[PDB]
């Protein structure tokens, strides 16, 4: 057993080793191991991506116009965000400018994804870490109604409703077919909601499971289908026709009416169901404002997103701010440049990849994806990992760093960046939110904080959906219908050799695609994805990533039941297919 | 009255088929889970993780040996001794074979489980392999598409539950009900195809009138699915209706049949 | 002025005349006139249909296979019921038996219509006679929540919801654009709901306006569209394919799943919103259990409906019983034969039609529709009527009688027939309903009763929807897919000369189509429609119809404000396009 | 801000267009009435009857003279001095003319108002006559169909409110947006038409595969409407999709073009 110091942590692999494989209520495949000391406190944390597909390899030799369709399939949870990054990257390489309505529609696509993804994460992925579903069976329906009505104007709050929900759960469990509730952590002492709050939460789980299907109808209108809508290089394929013959073959007034109806319902659900539930989880779990801080008080990163001026990716255009904080210095938000080779680099000394020199980090334009399964001594075999060896290579996830710093990305990161750049709406929202909880600002830098920021982002995005729709309708009133630029559609119009970067803020954090085009085909295509940052393994300096750091120093009540580990990991919304691509 | 046990496992995948499933409008995925099946194992949605999740997997396949439906999303990679996809420290393929041995039938959700999908596209770095090349002694229903249509997924489930039998299949193991006909055989733009009325570049006058997308690379003529009839997201749209050609996403090898924008 | 005695009434047209033209919150065109004495009691009531189109004339010379499509357009409110009666009539004439699935699907189409039509009538047509909309502005949202929650398990009951509904109404009226609420009867002393019940009812009005659009999706699946779905002679055109190639081109498992979803939602809305509102109106308006009795304690008629045995229209088959009561003898439910020339007859001595002898009635196989606009000695002129002359011709509505008797038809009529025939379900429902209001069974024979029975029937039909759906699925499981018989589709296969009767129970009561075919063409096509019965003018004996009787002896608080007249008329759910055709 | 005044009157009619309107899925008819327009007069829905209804009518057309939209459902009969349709003891046509005189624009909802529909079919006993043969001095927007599609009706209204203009029309005064193309030009069964794959008798194998309905009398080839694209009842179906040929119900004189089951 060894011990070393990094980022204010003592990494100590003495003591009992705990394995959680598989991590569930995530997308894709993850393994986590920790060591706990005699006080059942985590002294070592090991983040492991247990899948790889190799989209960066598959994309070589493809037509750049096709690339979005391939990379969209990096992930069906954050569906569309890779298509957006791709069309951005190819447009940036070739020098394509899209029409305003294409840009607006793309921002609608992204905001719709934020709303949908954040809502499903809150209920279906993270929720059962905080709601004791089985405890709901002990709730009083009238007391449940009273609680719900004290927290929200949401209509669906009758005692009879809560009784009906409870009775449905009772009949579901009675025969012993507990399905997704089988062998859960129910009764764990870290479950702190009263029974009425569990019944309210569970009811909302079911409402959200129903309601989420409606949100993506926006993607269906503009993008054909969800999951995995369609896009083009040069804008979007959803041609508009309001007032001419054949409007039946295009986005017309009836189609836009559908979109508006979805937007309103989406805002209503998020504002009156998800937001109150998030605050209620805060109220009953305040100690989790001091657990899982990890890198969120040291190093956070946003690239920024939602350019409001078409084809302008600058600071005055992006509605969601970009910037980096390092060394806990939130008074100096630094500018990010994705072309600068000294900024974003990926290391593979602790990952299953070959580099000519594994002691140096490679900017994505110099990226290499050469898979090498080499787990070394894992107390078993190459085909039977009993204990990863975190002193060597232990993951299919590359290790991204920014100026050599290990960074946290995602909703909390973005909230902190916007807050410290002085975004008025963010400042006001955060201050009000932490006031309502009777917690200091610092309480946001936590596992609880990640959940609160995610919910507040769902609300932000629902608001932006309306703003974007209004901008679209304004253009249509002014007779501006264009949805595609085709000046540079034909390969004969492209530079023989060019490269570009497409970036955005996906639901989980900062996303970049780096593409190099040569002779009409993709020569290089490298992706660095938010969960790649967060779930990162260590670097040559032994610096730990956001997940490992957040798990460090965490108390477990019951080592055999990893509820605290699940809470912190789920708070980051892990997407492992994204992380590995 | 007991509900049919379903075990849903995940190989190499993007989770689009799971996402599609929960989009179901009728029956709602809520009601499928609460009333129609017993979804007894599912990494995406289950409370239990790690050893608790292993305990559920082992108990279900033992207790309901011969009696559970196995749903498979994604595929096994044969590369690196299977360790391109690791579950409980061992190759995913081992979990697939264990689950398959006890299943009464297997549903191969999506192009991944059916054929290979994007990870199997050239040069297939992981040697991703469809389920029917690994499991050769069980009924496999292929439900291809990237992902399949939500209400098609739920319709296949309700068929199996209501009628207590597997859907009848074509020569490739696809349900005849939804894969018997081509996109192009039920496409509302066929009039334009017949008349030689084609979109020639994006957002041209033809595009604004809903003309046929064949010259923009539409693979509808060779693709079997229900997109042009059942449509997507409670009938709201489908790729062609929103102005993009069919990619061919239900067909074996569709990623490697040339550019989506060529003939 | 004259006075005479009929059916226990004193018809006296001395004293002040009141005119209500147009009658609103009905389908189509009606004029009502009354005389009131010094005590503001109606001593005379005059029912006048103020429209005619002449479908019976238009159908002559048409192909019998097309008839359903023409007569469907008798009415867009009771949409489909005339198509059903038409296909029944032509099948009866030609000797066609349809496959079981066609029969089941037709029963689904009819039950769907009962649900939709009854729901919309309750809220959008009758509701504002009972609910004081402007009084809702004075309600306390919390007391509204408490009221609603005391009456129902329905989820949408929060104080915040009622506040939001209340504020929507407040904003609507704030600009002085009161729309459908302008110049209403608000504040009339006969408005008896407390403000909280008004706000509850108004919230439900809005919810019902939204929800009704969903119910008719069942019509869209089986019949292509609503309003005015499609049908065929020989069954239904919605071919079924569950498990074969090309199921995408037919009624498949996904289409049946949609139907099931709508059925469950329809039952839930009726049972938890409409039913408790009907009872609440009952609780606050018990005196109306003794107003508007009319013929409902003397003469009531049902043909019966919903044959459960395909092509069997006998008593063992019909799920909704047929029968006639006369002379207030509910102990003697008499069988109805629609071929018997001494049973159903229409008189026109007081209608705008020509008969060879206007002093006798004609059975519909001998029917004549020879329009003759002759209002005779009116106050005013034939193009400017100030007062109809009820001593001569005063309506576009023919006067149907049953064995010479004036009959009431519709939900109350059917409820009485089924109750006294000993239908277990009807007896239980009525007993439980009248028990909850602490009213005697006789309290159903009233304006309030007509509304209670309508809500009852909506619940009954919602249950039958599931029953029929289950029967259809049972057949499909057994490999029984057939939806059409075509062995007699071609005209050359029909009798050279034949006649038939198609009958059912439409939402408003007993419907009959009588058709004669000769040489492949419609020779005669006579409709007798429920509102023809209820809104009937007088006959040669001076016998009054159901509306005129129900209005007799009615007290009016304010002569100039016809709220009591509207209450009683609306309770029968008048369809004037139906009545006149 | 004030909402645009709308006066909705009814001649000879079946009320199918009113029912269609309240089916609207987006925007909901509730939201149209509460938030987009001021529905100031409407026999089907208004609280006031008789003299109170007459007062509303008079007050609105006076106070908002030159400023309201007139919606007309149904048609005036010229027979029997117009007393085949009587309102307030007078021929309906007088109400129509009075309403028309103060209107900024007139929408003729449905085939009745646009052309005649069923009452005008041979032998037209009442001499039912479409609105534009009576009102000859105002813009009339024809929105035909029996009835028109719910979401077409609401889209036309939202267009007028959002864009502050009437929809552009064809030479018959139908909105180009929804009546510019034929049913048959956007029919999902066109593939079958093109291949000579036809239903020949009801519930034959062709019918069960969704073959073309041309030989069963489908009038899609000569009918302009949005039924095969926008579809009906929130996109759930349309006549052809549920197995019945188009009747031609959006076209002038469609009742008298021969049997619905003939060519
Ligand atoms: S758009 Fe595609 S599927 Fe439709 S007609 Fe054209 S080629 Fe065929
Ligand atoms: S069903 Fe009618 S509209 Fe469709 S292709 Fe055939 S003839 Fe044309
Ligand atoms: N959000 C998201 Fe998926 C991840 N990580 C991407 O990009
Ligand atoms: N219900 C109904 Fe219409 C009437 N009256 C018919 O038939
Ligand atoms: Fe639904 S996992 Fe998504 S990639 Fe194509 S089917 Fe695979
Ligand atoms: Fe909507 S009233 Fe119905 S008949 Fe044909 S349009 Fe007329
Ligand atoms: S791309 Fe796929 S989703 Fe349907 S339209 Fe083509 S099969
Ligand atoms: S009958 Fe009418 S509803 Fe559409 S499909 Fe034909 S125009
Ligand atoms: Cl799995
Ligand atoms: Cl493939
Ligand atoms: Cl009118
Ligand atoms: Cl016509
Ligand atoms: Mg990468
Ligand atoms: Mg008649
Ligand atoms: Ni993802
Ligand atoms: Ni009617």
């Amino acid at each position: 057993s060894t011990q070393y110091e990094t980022q204010g942590y003592t990494i100590n692999n003495a003591g009992r080793r705990l394995v959680v494989d598989p991590i569930t209520r995530i997308e894709g495949h993850m393994r986590c191991e920790v060591n706990i000391n005699d006080q059942n406190v985590i002294t070592n944390a090991v983040s492991c991506g247990t899948m790889f597909r190799g989209l960066e390899i598959i994309l070589q030799g493809r037509d750049p116009r096709d690339a979005w369709a391939f990379v969209e399939r990096i992930c069906g949870v954050c569906t569309g965000v890779h298509a957006l990054a791709s069309v951005y990257a190819i447009e940036d390489a070739i020098g394509i400018k899209v029409p305003d309505n294409a840009n607006i529609i793309r921002n609608i696509m992204l905001a719709t994804l934020w709303c949908h993804d954040h809502l499903v994460h809150f209920y279906q992925l993270a929720g059962m870490d905080w709601i004791d579903v089985l405890d709901a069976l002990k709730a009083d329906p009238r007391k449940t109604s009273e609680l719900a009505q004290s927290l929200s104007s949401w209509p669906k709050s009758s005692p009879g409703y809560f009784f009906d929900v409870q009775n449905r759960l009772k009949k579901f469990v009675e025969g012993g077919q507990l399905g997704i509730f089988r062998n859960g952590y129910w009764g764990h002492p870290q479950y702190k909601l009263p029974p009425e709050a569990n019944l309210m939460g569970f009811a909302h789980y079911l409402e959200a499971l129903d309601f989420q299907r409606e949100i993506v109808k926006i993607h269906a209108v503009f993008g054909g289908k969800n999951p995995h809508p369609n896009w083009i290089v040069g804008g979007m394929p959803c041609a508009i026709n309001i007032d001419e013959s054949g409007a039946v073959g295009a986005v017309n007034m009836e189609r836009l009416n559908l979109v508006q109806s979805i937007i309103t319902r989406t805002a209503d659900f998020i504002n009156n169901v998800m937001i109150p539930d998030a605050l209620a989880i805060g109220q009953f779990n305040k100690p989790w404002s001091e657990i899982g801080t990890g890198l969120s008080d040291k190093c956070v990163l946003s690239y920024g997103a939602f350019p409001d001026i078409a084809n302008d990716f600058g600071e005055k255009s992006l509605l969601m701010p970009g910037g980096a904080v390092i060394n806990g210095d939130f008074n100096n938000v630094l500018p990010v440049d994705l072309v600068d080779p000294q900024q974003v680099q990926e290391f593979v000394d602790h990952a299953w990849y070959r580099y000519p020199n594994d002691q140096v980090g490679r900017h994505p334009f110099d990226g290499i994806t050469d898979p090498w399964y080499n787990p070394g001594d894992v107390k078993g075999s190459d085909t039977n990992i009993q204990q990863l060896n975190e002193q060597e290579r232990y993951s299919w996830i590359k290790a991204p760093r920014w100026r050599g710093n290990a960074m946290e990305v995602g909703p909390l990161a973005r909230t902190l960046i916007a807050y410290h750049k002085g975004d008025a709406a963010t400042v006001e929202s955060v201050d009000r939110m932490m006031s309502a909880l009777n917690l200091p600002l610092s309480g946001i830098q936590s596992t609880l904080g990640r959940i609160l920021c995610r919910a507040h982002e769902a609300q932000w995005a629902a608001g932006k959906l309306q703003y974007f729709f209004d901008k679209l309708m304004t253009n249509l009133k002014n007779g501006n219908l264009a949805t595609a630029s085709t000046e540079k559609w034909e390969p004969a119009t492209w530079p023989t050799e060019c490269r570009g970067v497409g970036f955005t803020e996906a639901p989980r954090g900062a996303l970049g695609h780096w593409a190099a085009i040569r002779d009409g085909k993709i020569d290089l295509y490298q992706c660095v994805v938010p969960t790649t940052w967060n779930a990162s393994p260590r670097d040559p300096k032994g610096q730990i990533g956001a997940y490992e750091a957040a798990l460090m120093n965490t108390k477990m009540a019951i080592p055999e039941q990893p509820l605290e580990i699940l809470r912190t990991l789920h708070s980051f919304d892990p997407c492992l297919a994204c992380s590995t691509h | 009255k007991p509900r049919i046990p379903v075990v849903w496992i995940h190989g190499l995948e993007c989770t689009c088929c799971t996402e599609s499933f929960i989009r179901s409008a009728h029956p709602l995925a809520k009601d499928v889970i609460l009333s129609l099946i017993s979804l007894d194992y599912d990494d995406t949605l289950m409370a239990a993780a790690g050893t608790q999740a292993e305990e559920v997997f082992e108990d279900i396949i033992t207790q309901y040996n011969g009696k559970y439906i196995l749903a498979v999303e994604g595929n096994p990679p044969l590369g690196e001794q299977g360790m391109f996809c690791i579950s409980s420290g061992r190759p995913f393929i081992e979990k697939l074979k264990r689950a398959a041995a006890g299943a009464s039938a297997i549903i191969a959700w999506g192009t991944c489980a059916s054929w290979g999908c994007v990870q199997a596209a050239r040069p297939n770095p992981t040697q991703a392999t469809p389920i029917d090349k690994v499991i050769t002694d069980k009924p496999i229903i292929k439900v291809p598409g990237c992902p399949p249509i939500p209400d098609v997924m739920s319709a296949i489930i309700t068929y199996m539950v209501t009628f207590d039998r597997l859907p009848d299949v074509d020569r490739m193991g696809r349900p005849l009900m939804f894969y018997g006909q081509r996109i192009h055989d039920k496409c509302y733009r066929r009039a334009h195809f017949d008349a030689g009325e084609f979109v020639q570049s994006w957002d041209d006058d033809a595009a604004r009138k809903g003309y046929c997308l064949y010259k923009m690379g539409c693979k509808g003529p060779t693709t079997y699915n229900a997109c042009s009839s059942t449509r997507w997201n409670d009938g709201v749209s489908f790729p062609i209706q929103s102005g993009h050609g069919c990619l061919g996403c239900a067909e074996n090898g569709f990623w490697d049949r040339g550019s989506f924008y060529s003939r």
